[PDB]
């Protein structure tokens, strides 16, 4: 039953300047059936298939260099080394303002206790976290 | 396309558990 299948959708906190902290947005509708947000990470409560996804927005006023490397990744940690599940790399520069989105999505086999994270490499360029478009979610199929 | 859709979905405050699933796997349709 879909009611029993866990779900989690967290969104970046905009007031946490300089980093990418996840917050549940007081989601009392997302019937998390075990999934928890601990240490900025999602912990899987059950073994099975899960849809893991995440999106980040980057923003910059002008190009200082030409080697602006923005990356977004999703990792898994089981027995307390992290393993990358999904990753992406963008380079917007070759003061004109710019933006670059990075969405990640995939289906993976998880076991109970896994700890999923979604990390970036330039939290300074993170922006638009108040529109709900910077997110990180889990759906048990 | 998918990206902006999941985001929008995540913000709808009058969406049930059942409904949020449906529209995520909707976006992913
Ligand atoms: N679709």
């Amino acid at each position: 039953t879909p009611s029993d299948k866990p779900v989690a959708h967290v969104v970046a906190n905009p007031q946490a300047e300089g980093q990418l902290q996840w917050l549940n947005r007081r989601a009392n509708a997302l019937l998390a059936n075990g999934v928890e947000l601990r240490d900025n990470q999602l912990v899987v409560p059950s073994e099975g298939l899960y849809l893991i996804y995440s999106q980040v927005l980057f923003k910059g006023q002008g190009c200082p260099s030409t080697h602006v490397l923005l990356t977004h990744t999703i990792s898994r940690i089981a027995v307390s080394t992290k393993v990358n599940l999904l990753s992406a790399i963008k380079s917007p520069c070759q003061a004109k303002p710019w933006y670059e989105p990075i969405y990640l999505g995939g289906v993976f086999q998880l076991e109970k206790g896994d700890r999923l994270s979604a990390e970036i490499n330039r939290p300074d360029y993170l922006d638009f976290a108040e529109s709900g478009q910077v997110y990180f979610g889990i759906i048990a199929l | 396309x998918l990206g902006w859709c999941i985001g929008e979905a995540g913000t709808d405050p009058n969406l049930n558990h059942a409904q949020f699933r449906a529209k995520i796997l909707x976006c992913w349709x």
